[PDB]
């Protein structure tokens, strides 16, 4: 029932026979899946999201550089060194510097000296392997009985999915079961792709372009910082000392590069929950194990009334809400006809079979007229109800396509 | 100034307050003008004062030593 609320609905149709149908489910769009003799069934793609994605790497893009070594050695007095070359938390360069008299060297020319300094990664950026198979998306499940609108997010069945999940029953009570096989196909090869994260953003990145990175990354688990060099400046040496200074951070190059990159949601609860944009999922639905509730119930004969009255859904159908104070338990009888004489339904009951199981109950009927002029006609007698319609024949924002039949 | 034995090496330890001045070390003397330094933190620096001849001026450096050997100038650039 609940695609009503949402702006983007679609209108699958189910050939008499068949016992199953295709349906695909965009993110932010609805489907209303119709079978004769069948309630209809409202399914909607949720949320189509990774949950914890094993760390690939870490690109730090902004360093700090602490206890900066300097040794140096005169020409051809060998190569000189510092302890914290073997230390591996420290970025290290050598070179050569001008030697001579002035710098206490006997010898005139190049003199080793070396540059050692603690690096310790301000921030960095993570890398995320996304597996398809953990892929999860979420479907929501509902059906037309003629709930209240105050009452959907209780009748919606939450069907939760991943990759090769095999099919996920939809249970109602009273009402039967749905099946669904749902395959998720998403915007992104995920064999070449990484999931980039800085502070509260995210990304889709491409694998190659991350690992060509020209700045320190590191492996899985941590523990070692590999090309440090990327973050560290050695300026030219001067005779005994060397200016060694942390570059600039490099967030500002980084998103900039981000921009011409796909975009992710991070779960505002979940720490390791990456909801993805764009995704679809492909679904097949069984609707043979749907049942109607009342098919026994006798014909609603008392005098009932509109709480709601008749009005536009947005989706060229209309809803109403029944209120029936005496035959409970019954059926409500409900057709659009050209005029008050003729008694042929030209209308589409979405709300298939609507009962009133109890007195005083309010049933939300929502009906599909045809074009032009029509009358809504409530029940039978003289103390049934009628609402004269016009459908204006402009385009509303439902899509409907061609009935199907898959066996 | 501090100036301490560290092994082999003896190291002077200079702040801002050390700026272009000359301390007499033993038999000799030594002498930094390093406009870098600052008050010590983690981000410090160190490195050699190479020991020059009794008319040896100085060239591209800017930590020295006239007589003393196996010195090292420490400093840092934070403010206290
Ligand atoms: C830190 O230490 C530096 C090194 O000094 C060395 O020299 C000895 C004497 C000790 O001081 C040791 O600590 C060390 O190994 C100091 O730099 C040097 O300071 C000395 C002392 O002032 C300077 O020596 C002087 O040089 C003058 C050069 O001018 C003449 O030189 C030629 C010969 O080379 C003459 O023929 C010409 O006429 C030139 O005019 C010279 O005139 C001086 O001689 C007179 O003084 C000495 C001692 O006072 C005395 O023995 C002699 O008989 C004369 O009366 C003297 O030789 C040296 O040039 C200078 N070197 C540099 C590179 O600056 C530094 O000052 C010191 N720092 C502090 C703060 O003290
Ligand atoms: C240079 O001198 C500073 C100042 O004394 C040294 O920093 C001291 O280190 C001790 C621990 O050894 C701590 O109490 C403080 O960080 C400092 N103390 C004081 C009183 O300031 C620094 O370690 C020296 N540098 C080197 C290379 O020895």
């Amino acid at each position: 029932a609940h695609c009503i609320g949402i702006t983007d609905r679609d209108f699958i149709e189910g050939v008499h026979g068949g016992t199953w149908v295709s349906a695909t489910l965009e993110q932010d769009k609805c489907v209303t899946v119709m079978a004769p003799d069948k309630p209809s069934l409202d399914i909607s793609l949720e949320t189509v999201a990774i949950d914890g994605p094993a760390e690939a790497r870490k690109v730090c893009y902004n360093a700090v550089l602490t206890h900066v070594k300097i040794n140096d050695k005169c020409p051809s007095t060998g190569e000189a060194h510092l302890a914290e070359e073997n230390e591996g938390d420290n970025a290290c360069k050598r070179t050569y510097s001008d030697r001579g008299w002035g710098n206490g060297c006997g010898l005139f020319g190049k003199g080793s000296i070396v540059a050692c300094a603690k690096f310790t990664c301000a921030k960095s950026m993570s890398l995320f392997e996304v597996d398809q198979t953990k892929i999860q998306y979420v479907i929501r499940a509902q059906l037309h009985v003629g709930a209240k609108q105050e009452n959907w997010n209780t009748d919606i069945k939450t069907l939760k999915f991943d990759a090769l999940s095999g099919s996920q029953e939809a249970e109602f009570t009273g009402y039967g079961k749905a099946t669904l096989e749902c395959q998720v196909q998403t915007a992104v090869d995920f064999g070449n792709s990484y999931i980039a994260e800085m502070e509260k953003e995210s990304w889709i990145v491409d694998r190659q372009w991350a690992q060509d990175l020209t700045l320190p990354w590191q492996s899985g688990s941590g523990g070692v910082w590999r090309e440090m060099h990327h973050l560290v400046e050695f300026e030219p040496p001067h005779a005994a000392t060397i200016r060694v200074l942390a570059l600039g951070n490099q967030e500002g190059s980084l998103k900039t590069a981000l921009t011409g990159a796909m975009r992710v949601t991070k779960d505002t609860n979940d720490n390791n929950l990456y909801k993805l944009h764009g995704g679809h999922v492909s679904c097949r639905v069984k609707l043979s194990a749907l049942t109607l509730k009342g098919t026994s119930y006798k014909m609603c004969t008392d005098k009932m009334s509109f709480v709601k009255n008749p009005t536009d859904t947005g989706h060229g159908t209309v809803v109403m809400q029944v209120k029936v104070p005496k035959g409970a338990p019954c059926k409500i009888p409900v057709i659009v006809a050209d005029d008050l004489t003729a008694a042929i339904n030209k209308g589409i009951l979405v709300t298939v079979n609507p009962i009133a199981s109890t007195n005083d109950d309010e049933v939300l009927i929502e009906v599909n007229p045809p074009f032009g002029d029509s009358y809504i006609i409530v029940g039978t007698g003289d103390s049934r109800l009628t609402y004269q319609w016009h459908k204006e024949d402009d385009d509303d924002k439902a899509g409907w396509s061609h009935p199907q039949f898959e066996k | 100034v501090t100036l301490v034995r560290k092994n082999r090496w003896l190291l002077l330890n200079v702040t801002s307050e050390d700026l272009g001045k000359t301390f007499s070390v033993g038999t000799g003397n030594c002498t930094t003008n390093i406009l870098e330094a600052k008050y010590w933190c983690p981000d410090s620096m160190e490195y050699n004062c190479p020991n020059l001849s009794p008319r040896e001026e100085p060239d591209d450096i800017d930590c020295w030593c006239y007589g003393v050997e196996n010195v090292r100038v420490a400093y840092g650039k934070c403010d206290s």
